[PDB]
RNA sequence: ACUCGUGAGAGACUGCCGGGGUCAACUCGGAGGAAGGUGGGGAUGACGUCAAGUCAUCAUGCCCCUUAUGUCCAGGGCUUCACACAUGCUACAAUGGCCGGUACAAAGGGCUGCGAUGCCGUGAGGUGGAGCGAAUCCUUUCAAAGCCGGUCUCAGUUCGGAUCGGGGUCUGCAACUCGACCCCGUGAAGUCGGAGUCGCUAGUAAUCGCAGAUCAGCAACGCUGCGGUGAAUACGUUCCCG
């Protein structure tokens, strides 16, 4: 199925399917599957355009989703760049803020190995 | 250690915080049990001296 | 093993079926001590196995493991700065031994999406002469035709 | 972060040097030794002195920044590269 | 009918037996009745340190502590069997308490 | 009234022999609700079937410690032990099978600088 | 009348029998017995070697500072990073993840400390606080693996969880360098691994849990201890190390 430019899996569960949209993750699913009474095991193929549009309906509402979230994020991360704060300038050298071990790890935040 | 600092540490803090346990036979900052209040060494010393009334070598 | 041979542990009977090769196979396949884990999965796997062939289990139980065990083994020694490889006969206890690990191992390796599945293909397999353990054997048995020339080493 | 019920901690005598100083609505250099203090709406006009371990060093602070330390905006490490 | 509970704790068999004997000839003396010494479970504290200072941490000691507690369950307290053992002298290594 | 006891691994068991049916009582429920492996119902009954005299003998048991296995093994030490005190006659046959002859191990010591019991830490020459 | 906890005693000494042995040590087998040939483990380091480690536990000979290299206080640092090595945890998925039902242990701690029942929070936690200086009250009736029922059909996946944003609780006068925990978004590398190399011979290997020291908060995946389920193999010293 199709939602908000987002494709819905061939054929997926709906916590997951829910999961994939970027505003959207595994308990955030559970908790909307709750609210909404739907079973979380059932198939796309039986999926129906109605409950999916109130679904819809109900996360526009009550969420951003997809280009406003990453909007607010990157304004968040010029904000924090422009001010000179530490998370600023830990962006700038494009490390991890928090402060972990950077002595051997972070090597996610650090990206591939160059040798020296 | 130095005296100067184990009798600033045995005077009253002026904060609650910042008291800590400085062994007394020696003042050793690290390593110090609560109960006995003496260090790993300092405790060695007397219970292979035999002058501290209840310790004792265990094997079991 | 230098002062000499040590006793050797007395395996008990299987009380299910009596047989004692299926409780060398459990033990053989068990895996992080889940004696309980593993024969379900045992039983599982042989009772599949009946159900496909329509035969006695034990019985082709015993087929595969007469089939598939082998009789010469190839050692390795370096002589003159030479390595080479000496042919020499196993015993029937060690041979067996080596049967049940061939089985396992090969059972291991194989693509049915499904351990229990996968066992009892395996068994079937090497009872009708197609399984890798088969082809193992018969890998083991060129070898050492091929290699018997240094058999006046014997050691 | 500091818990809403007790709500944010402010350096009494950074307090009342702040309160004076934009009482007399003048606007200068404060000497500013303390690091932990946090920032108030107050403070939308006025510059502060922070330590970062060397020297003085003179910091605008602004609407833009509220909601952060004062150590946040002065870098104590320099680190030039390789 | 009263009962007190006459605890015993010491770090020594051979002194905490001698003051539980102690205690027993006294409470026949006077004439009262006593269960005796009932057994309980001995308090072991372990505590382990490092052999050396300055690292060499590979090998360590381990020190134990035993203290033995025993329990006299007296019945029909007496005054005089309590004067007695008001004024018996117990020593240091047993610790008698009375409640 | 007869008594008896077991033990394996801190596994005390209470057993006392009835002249009654052949139903086993372990703190209210019957051998098969209580640990219902067939392990234990082999490793139970095998003193039985090598005395050959069964279906007359009711055991009501109470357990305190141990785990499934020691109170398994507590409870057929002290069913043949209460067999040999009933009927001494079949005592050297029993004692030739090998049922009263107590298990002396267990769970043993651990040693400072060691993670547990006698595993070796690992130990590199680098 | 049995465990139970803690006092005394008995019990393994080649004790006896048969054969080898110089009629000697010692050895093989057998009977009794809980154990048979130091039953299992711990405490236990001879003369000396490595000018081994420690003037930062402490003590000490000599030199050096004494108006300083002694000393108070505010802030910062000991957590910095384009890299390299060592020790552990999490995995790489079906002997499995998740969801519901369901039974078995040991030992230890608790005074300026444990914290019951009840009420509200998804849950960290907020109110209150009986019972305890402790076989009694709390650490949940000490659990997890285990057993039964349903989904997943081999996917970078319902496996896997780091990184980055948005909200709170708790100890602390003091959480931005610089804590932990709870709620959410976030979905990266990783499909059993090169020469080479390490541990282990029975309750052992492997796997799964619990408690304590230091401590108000914790960098606790470390150390110390207590446990559940529980293997395979040893033909024999030619080659590697001592
Ligand atoms: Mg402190
Ligand atoms: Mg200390
Ligand atoms: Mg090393
Ligand atoms: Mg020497
Ligand atoms: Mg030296
Ligand atoms: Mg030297
Ligand atoms: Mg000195
Ligand atoms: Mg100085
Ligand atoms: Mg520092
Ligand atoms: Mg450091
Ligand atoms: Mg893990
Ligand atoms: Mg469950
Ligand atoms: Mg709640
Ligand atoms: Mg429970
Ligand atoms: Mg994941
Ligand atoms: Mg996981
Ligand atoms: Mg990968
Ligand atoms: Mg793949
Ligand atoms: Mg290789
Ligand atoms: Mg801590
Ligand atoms: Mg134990
Ligand atoms: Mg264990
Ligand atoms: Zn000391």
């Amino acid at each position: 199925a199709r939602l908000v430019g987002v494709d819905l899996p061939r054929d997926k569960r709906m916590e997951i399917a829910l999961t994939y949209i970027y505003g959207i993750g595994r308990t955030r699913s559970n908790e909307i599957l709750a609210a909404t009474g739907i079973d979380k095991n059932m198939r796309t193929k039986d999926l129906t355009d109605d409950q999916v549009t109130v679904l819809r309906d109900y996360i526009e509402g009550n969420l951003k989703v997809e280009g406003d979230l990453r909007r607010e994020v990157q304004a968040d991360i010029r904000r924090k760049i422009e001010i000179g704060c530490y998370q600023g300038l830990r962006h700038r050298r494009g490390l991890p803020v928090r402060g972990q071990r950077t002595k051997t790890n972070a090597r996610t935040r650090k990206g591939p190995k160059r040798t020296i | 250690a130095k005296k100067a600092l184990v009798h600033k540490a045995n005077k009253k803090p002026k904060f609650a915080v910042r008291a800590y346990t400085r062994c007394n036979k020696c003042g050793r900052p690290h390593s110090v049990y609560r109960k006995f209040g003496l260090c790993r060494i300092c405790l060695r010393e007397m219970a292979h001296a035999g002058e501290l009334p209840g310790v004792q070598k265990s094997s079991w | 093993p230098r002062k000499g041979p040590a006793p050797k542990r007395p395996l008990v009977n299987d009380p299910v079926y009596g047989s004692q090769l299926v409780t060398q196979l459990v033990n053989k396949v068990l895996l992080e001590g889940k004696k309980s884990l593993a024969e379900r999965i045992v039983y599982g796997a042989l009772e599949q196995a009946r159900e496909k062939t329509g035969t006695d289990p034990v019985v082709t139980l015993k087929r595969a493991l007469d089939n598939v065990k082998p009789a010469l083994e190839v050692r390795s020694r370096r002589v003159g700065g030479a390595t080479y490889q000496v042919p020499v006969e196993v015993r029937p206890d060690r041979s067996t031994t080596l049967a049940l690990r061939w089985l396992v191992n090969f059972s291991r390796q194989r693509r049915e999406k499904t351990m229990v599945e996968r066992l009892a293909n395996e068994i079937l397999d090497a009872s009708n002469g197609l399984g890798a353990s088969v082809k193992r054997r018969e890998d083991t048995h060129k070898m050492a035709e091929a290699n018997r020339a240094f058999a006046h080493y014997r050691w | 972060p500091r818990s809403l019920k007790k709500g944010p901690f402010v350096d009494d005598h950074l307090l009342k040097k702040v309160d004076v100083q934009n009482e007399k609505n003048t606007k200068q250099v404060i000497k500013t030794w303390s690091r932990r203090s946090t920032i108030i709406p107050d403070f939308i006009g006025h510059t502060f002195a922070v330590h970062d371990g060397r020297k003085h060093v003179p910091v605008f602070v602004t609407e833009a920044m509220v909601g952060h330390k004062l150590g946040e905006f002065a870098p104590t490490r320099t680190f030039k590269g390789h | 009918g009263q009962k007190i509970r006459i605890r015993l704790k010491a770090y020594d068999h051979e002194a905490i037996d001698a003051s539980a004997r102690k205690i027993v000839e006294t409470v026949t003396r006077t004439g009262a009745s006593v269960v005796g010494p009932v057994p309980l479970p001995t308090e072991k504290n372990v505590y382990c340190v490092i052999r050396s200072p300055h690292k060499y941490k590979d090998s360590r000691e381990h020190f134990e502590m035993r203290t033995h507690k025993r329990l006299i369950d007296i019945l029909d307290p007496t005054p005089k069997t309590v004067d007695a053992l008001m004024r018996i002298d117990l020593p240091a290594s047993v610790d008698v308490n009375i409640q | 009234p007869i008594q008896t006891v077991g033990r394996r691994k801190e596994a005390v068991v209470r057993v006392r022999l009835v002249p009654g049916t052949g139903q086993f009582n372990l703190d209210g429920r019957t051998l098969e609700n209580y640990f219902p492996n067939k392990v234990h119902q082999q490793l139970i009954k095998a003193p039985l079937v090598t005395v050959d005299r069964v279906d007359q003998f009711d055991i009501y048991a109470h357990l305190d410690g141990g785990g499934p296995s020691g109170q398994a093994g507590a409870l057929r030490l002290a069913i043949a032990r209460a067999l040999i005190l009933v009927q001494p006659e079949d005592r050297p046959a029993l004692k030739k099978a090998g049922f009263l002859t107590r298990d002396p191990r267990a769970i043993e010591r651990k040693k400072y600088g060691l993670k547990k019991a006698r595993k070796a830490p690992q130990y590199s020459k680098r």
